[PDB]
């Protein structure tokens, strides 16, 4: 499976663009498809979502109305149409594929990305602990907390862990808090009491460098942690 | 021919006629045991109250 | 000579008849007739799923008693969901005629067989995100008529060719084959400790078998017509059998004998489907007359009618904890009772 | 509900608009099924109509998408899968009119047309097929022509005693399979005699299954 | 004069009982099949709907000739005037499209073509119908208001200051009933037009009986043209003849009990479960 991406570059303020995710070796028709940023040296946040069919339709309240996401399944291609554009969107653009129901993992694959350079109510969740200093061969867990209780009336808690490796895209740990993402070592686990939560890890190696994010899918308005990053 | 058949069946049935069998009361017993120690965790014949009932 | 291998099997069938009786001091009833009632046992359909255009033949549940997988007439494989109705997957299956289907007990694999004549196993989990065939077993010359998974790696298959296979899917091939029945084998039931299972044909008889050894300890033969479904007892040293003499028949593997007839005055339709509780001590038969008929096992007591479908009830599905019934019928609909 | 489950909820609704689009192309294609004895003309009806398991054929006329089931491989006692075809609209039936005179090679005491005639009995009076209507195609009619001067068809059936003409003995085998049908009111039989060489059977089909689709409709309207 | 008085009078009240009949034949049928769970179509659910239209019509016109008798005082105020010209105007609009409704149901599914709007119309049938009967409300509400403007136009008249409003609200009524008088007519045509082209296939390849069988008919075109020879004799007279006016309400209440009269002896001839249901109840008789 692949998203590698296209688009975007140098652009004036105020401008406009059409940034473009090809898909490959998946079944794109019937995923949802999200648009995730990363500010240069930030952390990432949700921007934009399109369904499958296009019935539904989301965008941050940053990029209300100013941006609009759009999919072609006869060509297997997203986009996200941009115009007025201000200083606020130098990202690192990503198309993330999120299938559509329980005993499934959303934000399963990540793209490569495209780089935008631009010259001149929502669950808040936090990571306090943010620069860990790591050794190989220990354990060590990373915390996130949320503004709202994570714990959804029907059982099912909604919080997903990211690990990027320098240079790398996000790739998915940890869905619905608790399971584990495919082709990732059993080392990693979650765990917590539906507000604080834990990301145990068991003896380090280098695969686990990197910096780690929480996203809430609860409410839509998915925000992502700070970034807690572990050097070796 | 048939002769490897039918002796086939011989076997299989001498097979079937050296195995042990139990008596039935002993079986009917087991079975009574086995309905009485689940009885309590059937929820199709003790309907489970609705707060645990995934349809309600 | 023939006539000397004939006269041994009758002389054989006489002295297994001789220790059948030897060994039977008192029926089921004489036990049971101091147990209490089971009581009226009354159920309503807590979800009706749609979406089937054809006449449901085949349903199967999940580990988790949360999905639930149906086969119909028109080519779909629904695997749906009972906690809330929902339509997880839509397999289309190139052979439409299906008449069995069967999930993995870890929950990554389908299985849909009808007069195809394979046992096409599909991937459920995948990074393509799409339900695709893993692979066609295709070494059966008859229809198929149920499958159910011992593993992963290893599914049991019944077909019209009076014989059953244990396939490996690794490699797609009879790993052991069944042989014995002189009738279209109907259903089996693959025991709790996946060592043995059932296989009730239509001569009237029911075969077990071992997996390991893949040969017939024991035969059981109390119906007088096409045996249509069978079940192993939760504790998986007995099991039930419905055929088309309107009677279901529940036989002990230790004293390999028939125990209780569940029959009825009011019932000439022959069973289609039957299931057994958590418990064991209620037995579930989806009659023909577009009925389910709720059976007390250790009491041969009528006790409930989950009477709730138009059409002939063809599949009936218990949950592993006990807390669902799925009756299908081909009134191109799935009702969940409890 | 939450956004897991919203997308599980729109997800259904998708899987169940393309459910329901596949009904809705499958509304004009129809389902037939195909039956007869022992080389009694089923190959020629399918290679005319175009032109182990179950095998399909698939063959268009005027917008009908028709798609017949054949079950010759497979052989069981056949009471334990026919439930499946009772949706059927139409059964095509193959007898072989060539068959009076040639009889079983395993039994020869069994004439083939005989064992026609008993099959049909049991299509026509079953728990399953009450309502289908069936489409009754008497093959070999070259061969039958030829043979009704050869050998007298009293030899067949014991009641026969008309003259040993090609017509009349069409005919007496066509009432012998026809007056089979015990409850000739709701199941109507098309009889034609097919010669192996017509180009006109798919024809023959394709009114012969709109009529029955018409009947369909005015007994679901209750005007029939 | 007073004898045409009394026979329409006479034929009125026959015309009621037979309409009851009818009416409760059906309804109840269809009720005692629905209690005790039969399969139940679209046909019969549309059926009962007409049925209870129909009844309650005639329930109307026939409370009207209650209060004409009984108690003409009533009518001496005219408020219950307004009432049941309302309500007839509301009933009478169902009852017919009812009937052009299950009229649409046979033409959607007994035809076949080629056009893909008909198959369209032919799969969605039971969506069709709902939504030919919603759609609908937009004829009922013009119909109100336009009946609702002449009566408001004739008590104007009376107030400055009768038989030239009554014949053209008639008039009017008459116009927005071959409105779908056009439509029924019009897919009955195109049925029997279908039907013969299936004829005369059936005759150029082998055979008939059973398109007799939905051409029933054995007194329903003889009802036909009765009814409209026997309408176009009421108008002439309306419009030209002399002492009409004296027998107006009478004669007018019966000729609108025709479709509620006798239109359901018609539905009962031509549904053969209902008619299976008469000789079922005939043969209880005897
Ligand atoms: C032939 C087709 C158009 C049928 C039309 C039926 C019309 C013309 C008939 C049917 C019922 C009739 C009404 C029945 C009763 C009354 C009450 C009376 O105090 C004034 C006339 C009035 C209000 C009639 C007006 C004409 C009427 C509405
Ligand atoms: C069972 O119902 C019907 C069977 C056969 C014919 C008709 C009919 C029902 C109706 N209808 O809806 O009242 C009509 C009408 C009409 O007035 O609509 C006009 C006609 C009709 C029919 O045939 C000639 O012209």
């Amino acid at each position: 499976v692949q998203l590698v991406e296209s688009g975007g570059g140098l652009v004036q303020p105020g401008g406009s663009r059409k940034l473009s995710c090809s898909a490959s070796g998946f079944a794109f028709s019937s995923f949802g498809m999200h648009w995730v940023r990363q500010a240069p040296e930030k952390g990432l946040e949700w921007v934009a979502y399109i369904s499958s069919g296009s019935g539904t339709i989301y965008y941050a309240d940053t990029v209300k109305g100013r941006f609009t996401i759009s999919r072609d399944d006869p060509k297997n291609t997203l986009f996200l149409q941009m115009t007025s554009l201000r200083s606020e969107d130098t990202a690192m653009y990503y198309c993330v594929r999120s299938i559509y129901y329980y005993g499934s993992s959303p934000f399963d694959f990540w793209g490569q990305g495209t780089t935008l350079t631009v010259s001149s109510s929502d669950i808040v969740m936090t990571q306090a602990t943010s620069s860990v200093p790591v050794t190989p061969g220990e354990s060590v867990s990373i915390s996130c907390r949320s503004s709202k209780s994570l714990l959804h009336s029907n059982g099912n808690t909604y919080l997903y862990w990211f690990l990027q490796r320098p240079g790398q895209s996000p790739q998915l740990l940890i869905y619905r808090m608790s399971n584990l993402a495919s082709g990732v070592p059993d080392r990693f686990s979650g765990s917590g009491s539906g507000t604080a939560f834990t990301l145990t890890i068991s003896r380090l190696e280098a695969e686990d460098v990197g910096v780690y994010y929480c996203m809430q899918h609860l409410e839509y308005p998915l925000t992502f942690g700070a970034g807690t990053k572990l050097e070796l | 021919a048939s002769i490897a058949q039918a002796r086939k069946l011989v076997e299989q049935l001498k097979m079937e006629a050296n195995i042990d069998r139990i008596k039935v009361s002993k079986a009917a017993a087991d079975l009574m045991a086995y309905c009485e120690a689940h009885a309590k965790e059937d929820p199709l014949l003790t309907p489970v109250p609705a707060s645990e009932n995934p349809f309600r | 000579e023939l006539d000397q291998l004939r006269q041994e099997a009758e002389q054989l069938k006489n002295q297994i008849r001789d220790a059948r009786k030897a060994c039977a001091d008192a029926t089921l009833s004489q036990i049971t007739n101091n147990i209490d009632p089971v009581g009226r046992i009354q159920m309503r359909t807590r979800r009706t799923l749609r979406g089937h255009l054809a006449k449901i033949y085949a349903m199967h549940w999940g580990t988790d008693s949360r999905l639930l997988v149906s086969a119909s007439q028109d080519g779909k494989l629904i695997i749906w969901d009972s906690y809330t109705t929902n339509k997880v997957h839509a397999i289309p299956l190139r052979s439409s005629w299906v008449m069995t289907c069967a999930y993995a007990p870890s929950g990554n694999y389908v299985a849909c067989g009808g007069l195809d004549n394979i046992c096409s196993i599909y991937n459920l989990k995948t990074r393509e995100g799409n339900v695709r065939v893993s692979r066609e077993l295709a070494g059966h010359t008859g229809y198929l008529s149920c499958c159910r998974f011992l593993d992963d790696n290893q599914i049991v298959t019944s077909s019209g060719d009076t014989t059953c296979a244990l396939w490996d899917i690794e490699t797609g091939q009879q790993t052991t084959t069944f042989t014995g029945h002189t009738g279209d084998v109907m259903s089996l039931s693959l025991a709790p400790d996946t060592r043995l299972f059932v296989s009730g044909a239509c001569d009237a008889s029911a075969k077990l078998w071992d997996v390991r050894e893949g040969m017939c300890r024991q035969t059981f033969t109390g119906h007088e017509s096409d045996i249509n479904a069978i079940c192993f007892f939760p504790n998986g040293n007995a099991f039930a059998t419905g055929s088309d003499d309107a009677t279901c028949r529940l036989f002990d593997l230790r004293a390999d004998q028939e125990l209780m007839t569940y029959s009825h005055d009011n019932i000439i339709c022959g069973i289609t489907s039957v299931s057994f509780s958590k418990s064991g001590r209620l037995l579930l038969a989806g009659y023909d007359d577009f009925n389910c008929n709720v059976w007390d096992a250790l009491k041969a007591d009528r006790a409930g009618v989950l009477a709730g479908h138009d059409n002939r009830v063809s599949c009936l599905g218990v949950t592993d904890d006990g807390m669902a019934v799925a009756t299908g019928s081909w009134d191109s609909f799935l009702k969940i009772w409890n | 509900l939450s956004a897991e489950d919203k997308a599980a909820v729109e997800r259904s609704k998708m899987i169940d608009r393309n459910l329901q689009e596949d009904a809705e192309r499958d509304a004009r294609t129809v389902k037939l099924l195909l039956l007869g004895a022992g080389e009694s003309g089923k190959s020629t009806i399918v290679k005319q109509m175009k032109i182990t398991g179950i095998i399909e054929t698939q063959f268009s006329f005027k917008d009908l998408h028709f798609r017949m089931f054949d079950v010759g491989g497979q052989r069981s006692e056949r009471k334990k899968w026919i439930h499946c075809f009772e949706g059927v609209t139409c059964i095509i039936f193959c007898a072989a009119l060539s068959a009076y005179d040639m009889v079983l090679v395993e039994d020869e005491e069994v004439n083939r047309m005989h064992e026609s005639l008993h099959l049909f009995n049991s299509i026509c009076n079953h728990k399953y097929f009450s309502t289908t209507s069936i489409v009754l195609f008497l093959n070999k009619k070259d061969i039958f022509q030829e043979k009704v001067t050869k050998v007298h068809l009293s030899i067949c059936f014991p009641e026969y005693t008309g003259p040993n003409t090609f017509e009349d003995a069409g005919n007496y085998i066509k009432n012998q399979f026809l007056d089979l049908n015990l409850k000739k009111e709701d199941k109507e039989i098309y009889s034609h005699m097919t010669c192996a060489t017509d180009t006109q059977n798919v024809k023959f089909v394709f009114d012969a299954v709109t009529d029955i689709i018409i009947k369909e409709n005015l007994k679901d309207c209750g005007l029939f | 004069g007073g004898v045409i008085k009394s026979i329409f009078t006479f034929v009125l009240i026959v015309e009621f009982i037979i309409g009851n009949l009818g009416n409760s034949f059906i309804a109840l049928v269809n009720c005692i099949d629905w209690v005790k769970g039969r399969k139940i179509s679209s046909v019969d659910r549309i059926l009962t709907a007409l049925a209870i239209s129909r009844i309650s019509l005639v329930w109307l016109i026939f409370g009207s000739w209650c209060v004409s008798v009984f108690f003409p005082a009533l009518f001496a105020t005219e408020k219950m005037f307004r009432m049941l010209t309302n309500i007839w105007t509301v009933i009478n609009h169902f009852s017919v499209w009812l009937a052009t409704g299950l009229g649409t149901f046979y033409f959607l599914k007994i035809a076949n073509f080629s056009n893909s709007i008909f198959l369209y119309l032919k799969w969605r049938v039971k969506k069709v119908v709902l939504v030919l009967l919603l759609v609908t409300s937009v004829f009922l509400f013009l119909n109100i208001a336009l009946i609702n403007i002449h009566i408001n136009a004739s008590i104007n008249g009376y107030r400055r200051n009768f038989t030239r409003f009554s014949s053209l609200i008639v008039l009017t009524s008459t116009v927005f009933i071959f409105i779908p008088f056009t439509l029924s007519l019009a897919m009955f045509l195109l049925l029997i037009f279908s039907m013969w082209k299936h004829r005369k296939k059936m005759q150029h390849t082998v055979k008939d009986a059973s398109t007799k069988a939905h051409r029933g008919v054995k007194s329903v075109i003889t009802f036909f043209l009765l009814y409209a020879i026997f309408s176009l004799s009421f108008f002439i007279s309306v419009w030209t003849s002399e002492r009409l006016e004296e027998n107006l309400i009478i004669l007018s209440q019966v000729m609108g009990m025709a479709y509620p009269s006798c239109h359901s002896c018609v539905l009962i001839l031509g549904n053969k479960k209902l008619r299976q249901a008469s000789l079922s109840v005939l043969l209880w008789l005897r």
